[PDB]
């Protein structure tokens, strides 16, 4: 996250943490069990982390847990990230507490101007590489399909949204994807894209979940 | 010019470590190279 | 046309010939002011071109009309070449005649297997430059969506399709666009792209007329 | 190798004349620069 804060120990505890031997992806905990991040974010022999503030220390509300199977969105469109959407089997059951809690699945899709909540890992300069071990906090709202149809000319498909400031300085960045944007306290988008991380005009592209529940609900269900 | 225009001016890329990115044009990485 | 074969002098009277100085592009005579061409085919002071066979000599059944007006269709997507349709209105109104004929516009869409005709003044190798001066003709099954979406993963939008073969020597080509590829006697597609010419598992890529029969009838009933 | 594979093997260019041609990728004219 770039033009973030620090969210706080645990002020996030449905935030994951993917490590294929070093972090590459953010998730979301949506139960016990299941994760949610993106499509694009799939590898072999990922490990889910959980109650993860400093992740190069170990401080101690942590569960690390191997995933058991991994299935991406049948739809999903490498070329254009259109479904990228992704369900990730836990080995084990994370214990739900305090700082480990599961988000909450939309019901209707929050509209154009509502705030929301975008946090990680990623990268915390438009410029450069420069990776926080702490997990930062981002609020923007969501913007009019217009002005993201505006942004990204030709590549805004239905399931996605964009979310920021036309401006800059604030944004999603390279290591944030596959976590959370929650908005009202529902899980509405997923960190997929964007033109750099706060360029002007270049808002950050999220998936809109909404368009997904009954899959998630479905395959949750059968898996 | 707007954006930069256009010349690999559409490295539009995910935010994955490291990210997938694809140009747009018409005529790890990528960006500048080319244009006219 | 590559893989293709001669009309013959007015076998193929609803095909057009655009040109700004040169030929560009193909288009389609769908009544008498009005000739339908792909979006991309779009430039300024364009002159449509009437019962044409040998493009570089005058041979008489020829109807020269610059346009007075283009319009675009409003959701073309020169990203991703969806809703590649452009309506062009010629200053006069063209005789209609043996060889100067319009196309009958679809009533229903043509099944996967229907056999159609393409032509055009486009390239004639897969390899190098090697236009004909004579019109060019094809005729080539409507192909599955379910290969045309294998042959060209994440493109196939519902607005196209895959005519041809799987297997290549025979395609469309640079000049054909805008052109027409009729079946049973009616347009129902219009020479857009392809991942070159008669490439095997790159059959050429049309647009789906029968999509935009009510956009073209509105249009033309209002300008 | 299938299609000689990715490596600018997504220059899915218009018949029109010149054409517009667009790579897809990830990671007149255009086609061959690169691959690995």
């Amino acid at each position: 996250i770039v033009g973030g804060y620090t969210c706080g120990a645990n002020t996030v505890p449905y935030q994951v943490s993917l490590n294929s031997g070093y972090h590459f992806c953010g998730g979301s905990l949506i139960n016990s069990q299941w994760v949610v991040s993106a499509a694009h974010c799939y590898k072999s022999g990922i490990q889910v982390r959980l109650g993860e503030d400093n992740i190069n220390v170990v401080e101690g509300n942590e569960q690390f847990i191997s995933a058991s199977k991994s299935i991406v969105h049948p739809s999903y469109n490498s070329n254009t990230l259109n479904n990228d959407i992704m369900l990730i089997k836990l080995k084990s059951a994370a214990s739900l507490n305090s700082r480990v809690a599961s988000i909450s699945l939309p019901t209707s899709c929050a509209s154009a101007g509502t705030q929301c909540l975008i946090s990680g890992w990623g990268n915390t300069k438009s410029s450069g590489t420069s990776y926080p071990d702490v997990l930062k906090c981002l609020k923007a709202p969501i913007l009019s399909d217009s002005s993201c149809k505006s942004a990204y000319p030709g590549q805004i498909t239905s399931n996605m949204f964009c979310a920021g400031y036309l401006e800059g300085g604030k944004d999603s960045c390279q290591g944030d994807s596959g976590g959370p944007v929650v908005c009202s306290g529902k899980l509405q988008g997923i960190v997929s894209w964007g033109s750099g991380c706060a360029q002007k005009n270049k808002p950050g592209v999220y998936t809109k979940v909404c368009n997904y529940v009954s899959w998630i609900k479905q395959t949750i269900a059968s898996n | 010019s707007e954006s930069s225009k256009p010349c690999c001016d559409q490295c539009s890329c995910t935010k994955s470590m490291p990210p997938k990115c694809r140009c747009s044009d018409i005529r790890n990485d990528f960006c500048y190279e080319p244009c006219k």
